[PDB]
């Protein structure tokens, strides 16, 4: 036996509750609008003219202040969120600069000048809805529930994915068609990315760069970089006998080539090298700070360059000849980049756009003037960059020149099909990987990601792997800086690189340093380096966000800084025991010593991906051994949210987890607190949502049980009459009728209208009245007097909602009336009007519809299992087995095999015990309770024990031979009814260029009939079907055509022969005579030859 | 092989759309592109007089 | 949203026991206990009180009010 | 005919639109209005 501490499991709702699920993407928002705005300021804050140094701008500070909207004139008032989202408004907010100009010969210095709007999160600092109480949240009509954390434009609710992408300011080798290759990507502070690589070929090292035309060997750019003597060169390589004879090519032909001088070397890098001022100059600030530009040079000094680029050759020479690459799908590299980064290069690429153009507004009007004074106030527009930002949210394409990048498909529409789906969207994360079937690594799961993805939770389809969704403990590391860090380092005792020489780093011994991809020197006795490191991190003087490790096949430390990494909080063990006693959660359970106090007393710590790589990490406690590092605080936070609502997963198969990770954001519930406030295009209700009674921890620390999107009801496992096939499910009509499964559909109906640059305005015209009685018309019966429908009555099939009347140029207008279109008659619950910001009228509608449970639905048993409603049964069936109790639905044993879900049978056991009982039973992953404890309370109340009872079967009226299994399951509603998946089209609309049926069922189109199915009716050898239903039923046109010189002609006659007598006439589908005449316009006659069919 | 004389192809292979928004007609474009080349025709015959 | 008037399975009605099973809940009475006084015998009845959200509370507070 | 009655949605005022004049509320400074129950008879089954 070992001392367990049951008390850790209160450590993660603390460490959620400063930041976690979705706090880091309000973070990463905050931090942006409090140091990056303030470092784009003080990165361009002068700006002077051409025409006389004596006009010069000035920056002294820049801010952001609070949501706020310009209405009429000269009126500003706070804004909320539910307004803007009513009024298809944008959620902004201005910001404030002080600048400083000199006009004429004084200085002048505005203060708050407005240069332009911003928008603003839903949960930041600036906005409103922060540091509330729900008494105050339901004031402002917005759901205290709601995460946020994405962006209103236009009314719709963006979120920016997470986008994944590879480390920069590192050296990669990887493996070609060829052999071995080295590269290494750079990107610094400033705009400018570049990718070299080294090659080998028949024992001869090049390289390679975008802007060299051929390949020079590596002596050569050696000799250019300041080393002369060839000894050095050898000796910086590696001092060994095998890495000379490899090294004996290159040698012998850098003494082949008549280079042995430094200006002889420059002249042969400038004559090779091709740039569209002599040869010497441009080779010389080629190999400056262009091909490398994350290694800086003081004044001309190439040392550490040539440093570094001999740990490149030494690293692609062990690499050769051995079987050791570098694989890209490990996740330890690999960064994450949020929607701070992007819209800081927006942001700089907009300021910059900004600066450039007034500067070249105001140069040639100081020549042509006409007074002394020129105020740069009045040339000046805010509308720019309030519509740039605008435009690259909605749209989503991140289009910067500057920075020479185009990315498509970042911001998506936020979902809110339910709770879940809303929530987990905030946990998506996309790849930078296009759609390609090739590539399985990256998409095939990663031994490297360990508790930081949810391994179940991913898309199934063609996104097998490219989307993926956070775990729960999860936190992304910002931007920090490294003076510190290296005077530390520098104050540990690391020698410098300038003093040493190049025999030294080939010793086993010596160890490089390795900060941000940067050699920071060299240093002996590496392990007392790291153990000073971590005991400095752990003491509070360093940041907690820095990662330390080793390698020792390199036989290297690299310290890792930048931001953008994983990390997930670790519990100390020391030597046999953890750190984390009773008394330190005794004191957190009374409401002291919270995570930070933790923190700040060497009591639990992060771990980067590679950081963990370094040390043994314990399961549990009892696994604890003594060279276990750190321990895990729980096992059951590997799973996502998504997977966290499935009971049992680990009885479940993974298969089956993914099915119900998928179709539990497509299950239709509650979505918030406010559900007929907000006006949303789609939108699913339930009747009455039930409570799961076999919970998940995971369910309470969302809080899943105050908005759940299932029913309960009892379920018998055993076959029926006709209708259990493979996943066809039954439903009781009685359970039906009384309410079970009751959904409601509301669809948003918005008509804008405004006015024009003339005179010319619209007008409903309203009821329309006959003359017989005083009622309207069939058409306009809706419609009120206003000229719009009235809240709670009733539409069907083509009526008229909002009368439209538009221009056609006293003057006449064309009547444009809003048509309802459903299939079934559809109710109206409120009517909204407002005007939006460009002082246009807008009428939204909200259409209610409730619907009922009925053949051709699809259901879910929240255990990946699927099915489609099989035949309504009565009440006079479905046979009770002792008190009276008929089966709500009729589950199929036979799909229990092949799906291997044991969980399913567990669930409904635990709830039945908890039924029966009455407290709800708590089914965790890796955990939970037994099937042993729960066996034996099924026996005190009078029921067998584990799941059988005695049933009578109801149709014939005899005891059934085997027993049922009864219990009570957590159902969920999906979408796909069978209402909306079901249209046909016989007679509708055609297209004018080609004449065919329109795409789409909402344009009464029709079925596509391709290949695939071609094939088959040509397999069994009919043609007259097939040219009747590609032909006739398609398009078929009628068609003349002359036999002497084959043309299209009309009405029997010809035009190029000038004869009548040589005409006849044929059946060609619309598409072959499209073809033909659109051929034509490329010097292309098609010449046909008619033939006699008969003879 | 080179090209002295257009061909002007039927009206009904290049139909117009109208779209109801702001009254705005579109034609197709490749009655843009010929209606392009007649006016790059006709400024060589005046430059040369 | 608001408690059924009857049963799903059976159809008994539960929907008069509402009051009454929040008004038992605080008066020192357990959940299993509350519910054999209250009247329901078996588990067919009994999870239409047992679990039960109550949203309708929540969507007053966001409905209009006069002044 | 009759003045077409409206109510507001920040202090429920039942208030009237004129003609042609700016959509707000005479009593606060709300520019958002809802609109009221229709007087007919409808018909629902209880089925
Ligand atoms: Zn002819
Ligand atoms: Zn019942
Ligand atoms: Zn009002």
């Amino acid at each position: 036996p070992i001392p367990t501490v049951e008390e850790k499991w209160r450590l993660l709702p603390a460490f959620l509750k400063v930041k976690g699920l979705v706090k880091q993407h309000i973070d990463s928002f905050n931090y942006f609008i409090n140091v990056e705005i303030k470092k784009i300021m003080k990165a361009n804050e002068k700006v002077t003219s051409d025409a006389d140094p004596m006009w010069y701008l000035k920056y002294l500070n820049i801010y952001v202040g609070l949501p706020d909207v310009e209405e009429s004139f000269n009126v500003t008032r706070p804004v909320s969120p539910h307004e803007c989202r009513l009024r298809d408004m944008t959620y902004s907010a201005p910001i404030t600069v002080d600048i400083e100009y000199t006009r004429g010969s004084q200085r002048i210095i505005r203060n708050a000048l407005p240069i332009g709007r911003m928008p603003i999160m839903l949960r930041s600092s600036n906005c409103v809805l922060t540091g509330k109480t729900p008494a105050e949240f339901a004031k402002l009509n917005e759901c205290p529930l709601d995460p946020g954390g994405y962006f209103i434009v236009k009314g719709v609710e963006k979120v920016i994915l997470i986008q994944e992408q590879l480390s920069k300011n590192r050296i990669i080798v990887e493996a070609d068609r060829k052999g071995a290759v080295g590269a290494s990507v750079t990107s610094s502070t400033h705009e400018k990315k570049s990718r070299t690589n080294m090659a080998v070929k028949q024992g001869r090292f090049y390289l390679r760069h975008n802007t060299l035309s051929e390949d020079i060997p590596i002596v050569i750019i050696f000799k250019a970089m300041g080393v002369e003597s060839d000894q050095e060169i050898v000796q910086m390589i590696g001092t060994e006998e095998h890495v000379m004879a490899a090294f004996g090519p290159s040698l012998e032909e850098c003494q082949k080539a008549q280079i042995f001088t430094q200006m002889q070397a420059l002249k042969y890098i400038g004559n090779k090298v091709r740039r569209q001022k002599t040869k010497i100059e441009e080779a010389r600030e080629l190999l400056a700070s262009t091909i490398l530009t994350h290694v800086p040079v003081k004044e001309f000094n190439f040392r550490a360059k040539c440093i570094y680029t001999a740990v490149m050759v030494r690293r692609v020479i062990l690499a050769q000849g051995d079987n050791k690459v570098d694989d890209r799908d490990y996740y330890g590299n690999k960064r994450l980049e949020l929607a701070g980064q992007l819209l800081s290069l927006l942001f700089e690429d907009l300021f910059k756009k900004f600066n450039s153009e007034m500067k070249k507004i105001a140069d040639q009007v100081i020549p042509k003037q006409r007074a002394a004074q020129f105020d740069v106030v009045k040339h000046m527009r805010q509308d720019q960059i309030t519509n740039g930002m605008v435009n690259a949210i909605s749209t989503g394409n991140w289009s910067l020149k500057r920075f020479k990048m185009d990315r498509q498909g970042v911001t998506q529409v936020l979902s809110r099909l339910s709770y879940i789906s809303a929530l987990g969207m905030m946990t998506r994360i996309s790849s930078q990987f296009e759609k390609t079937r090739k590539v399985s690594g990256p998409r095939s799961l990663q031994p490297s990601q360990w508790g930081m993805l949810c391994p179940s939770d991913t898309p199934e389809g063609e996104a097998c792997g490219l989307v993926k969704n956070l775990a729960l403990m999860t936190h992304i590391t910002t931007d920090m800086e490294d003076g510190p860090i290296v005077k530390l380092a520098s104050n540990l005792g690391v020698e410098d690189v300038n003093l040493l020489c190049g025999e030294e780093l080939s010793y086993p011994n010596v160890f490089l340093v390795f900060l941000n991809g940067n050699i920071l020197g060299v240093i002996r006795d590496h392990k007392k380096l790291v153990n000073t490191f971590r005991l400095m991190r752990r003491a509070g003087y360093i940041n907690e966000f820095v990662s330390i490790s080793t390698n020792l096949t390199d036989r290297c430390v690299y310290i890792s800084s930048d931001g953008g990494r994983l990390c997930r909080p670790y519990i100390i063990v020391k030597k046999q025991k953890p750190a984390v006693t009773n008394k330190h959660m005794e004191e957190l359970a009374q409401g002291y010593r919270n995570f930070e106090d933790f923190l700040h007393e060497s009591l639990v710590e992060y771990l980067d991906v590679n950081e963990e790589n370094d040390c043994n990490i314990a399961l549990y406690e009892h696994t604890i051994n003594k060279d276990t590092t750190h321990l895990e605080i729980e096992p059951f936070t590997l799973l996502g949210v998504c997977a966290g609502l499935i009971p049992y997963p680990h009885h479940n198969q993974s298969p089956r987890n993914t099915y119900q990770c998928a179709m539990g954001k497509q299950a239709m519930g509650t979505i918030g607190y406010n559900q007929r406030n907000r006006i949303d295009t789609l939108m699913y209700l339930l009747a009455y949502p039930q409570k799961p009674m076999v919970k998940t921890k995971t369910i309470e620390l969302i809080e899943f049980e105050k908005l759940p999107a299932g029913q309960n009801a009892t379920v018998a496992v055993m076959s029926y009459s006709g209708y259990d096939i493979e996943d066809a499910l039954v439903l009781n009509k009685a359970s039906l009728d009384r309410g079970f499964g009751r959904c409601l559909v509301y669809k948003n109906a918005k008509c804008t209208l405004k006015r024009y640059t003339n005179q010319t305005f619209d007008k409903v015209m309203g009821p329309m009245l006959d003359a017989a009685t005083r009622k309207p018309i069939w058409r306009h019966e809706i419609l009120d007097a206003d000229g719009i429908c009235s809240p709670g009555e009733k539409v069907e099939n083509k009526q008229v909602l909002v009368n439209k009347s538009m221009p056609t140029v006293q003057p006449q207008y064309k009547d444009v009336p809003i048509t309802y279109k459903g299939a079934t008659d559809s109710y109206i619950e409120k009517v909204m009007i407002s005007s939006n910001a460009e002082d246009a009228f807008l009428i939204k509608m909200l259409l209610r519809q409730t619907r009922r449970p009925e053949i051709g639905d699809k259901f879910s048993s929240r255990h990946g299992q699927k099915g489609v409603c099989g035949l309504i049964v009565p009440q006079e069936d479905m046979p009770f087995c002792d008190s009276g109790i008929c089966p709500d639905i009729i589950m199929n044993p036979h799909g229990f095999p092949s799906r291997m879900t044991v969980g399913k049978l567990i669930e409904l056991l635990a709830g039945k015990a908890g039924v029966l009982d009455g407290r709800f039973h708590y089914g965790t992953a890796f955990g939970g309770s037994k099937v042993k404890d729960v066996c034996e309370d099924l026996v005190r109340h009078g029921y067998n024990y584990l799941g059988k009872d005695y049933v009578t079967s109801g149709i014939t009226g005899e005891p059934l031979e085997a027993y049922i299994y009864f219990g009570p399951v957590y159902y969920q509603k999906l979408k796909h009814m069978v209402l909306d998946k079901m249209h046909a089209r016989a007679r509708g609309p055609r297209a004018v260029l080609t004449r065919q049926p329109t795409e789409g069922r909402s344009r009464d189109g029709g079925l596509r009939l391709g290949e695939m199915e071609r094939d088959c009716l040509i397999g069994y050898g009919a043609s007259m079907l097939l040219l009747e239903r590609l032909m006739i039923s398609s398009d078929a046109f009628e068609v003349d055509v002359c036999g002497q010189c084959g043309l299209l002609g009309y009405s029997g006659w010809c035009h190029y022969c000038k004869s009548s007598c040589h005409v006849s006439s044929l059946r060609i589908p619309y598409a072959c005579k499209l073809l033909f005449q659109e051929l034509q316009s490329m010097n292309i006659i098609p010449r046909l030859k008619l033939s006699k069919y008969n003879e | 092989l080179i090209l002295t004389r257009l061909l002007v192809p039927p009206l009904c292979i290049r139909p117009s759309v109208v779209s109801d928004l702001k009254s705005g007609t579109n034609e197709d474009d490749l009655t843009m592109k010929l209606t392009e080349i007649i006016f790059l025709n006709d400024v060589i015959k005046k430059h040369r007089i | 949203m608001i408690i059924p008037v009857r049963c799903f399975t059976c159809g008994k009605i539960v929907g008069n026991k509402w009051e009454a099973y929040l008004g038992l809940l605080q008066a020192e009475y357990t959940e299993g206990d509350a519910l054999d006084a209250l009247g329901l015998k078996r588990y067919c009845c009994r999870r239409m009180l047992l679990a039960h959200v109550d949203l309708i509370e929540k969507l007053l507070n966001y409905a209009p009010l006069e002044k | 005919q009759q003045p077409m009655i409206y109510i507001c949605g920040e202090c429920h005022t039942e208030n009237e639109i004129k003609s042609r004049d700016p959509i707000r509320c005479r009593e606060c400074g709300y520019r958002i209005m809802y609109k009221k129950r229709t007087k007919r008879l409808v018909v629902f089954d209880a089925r």
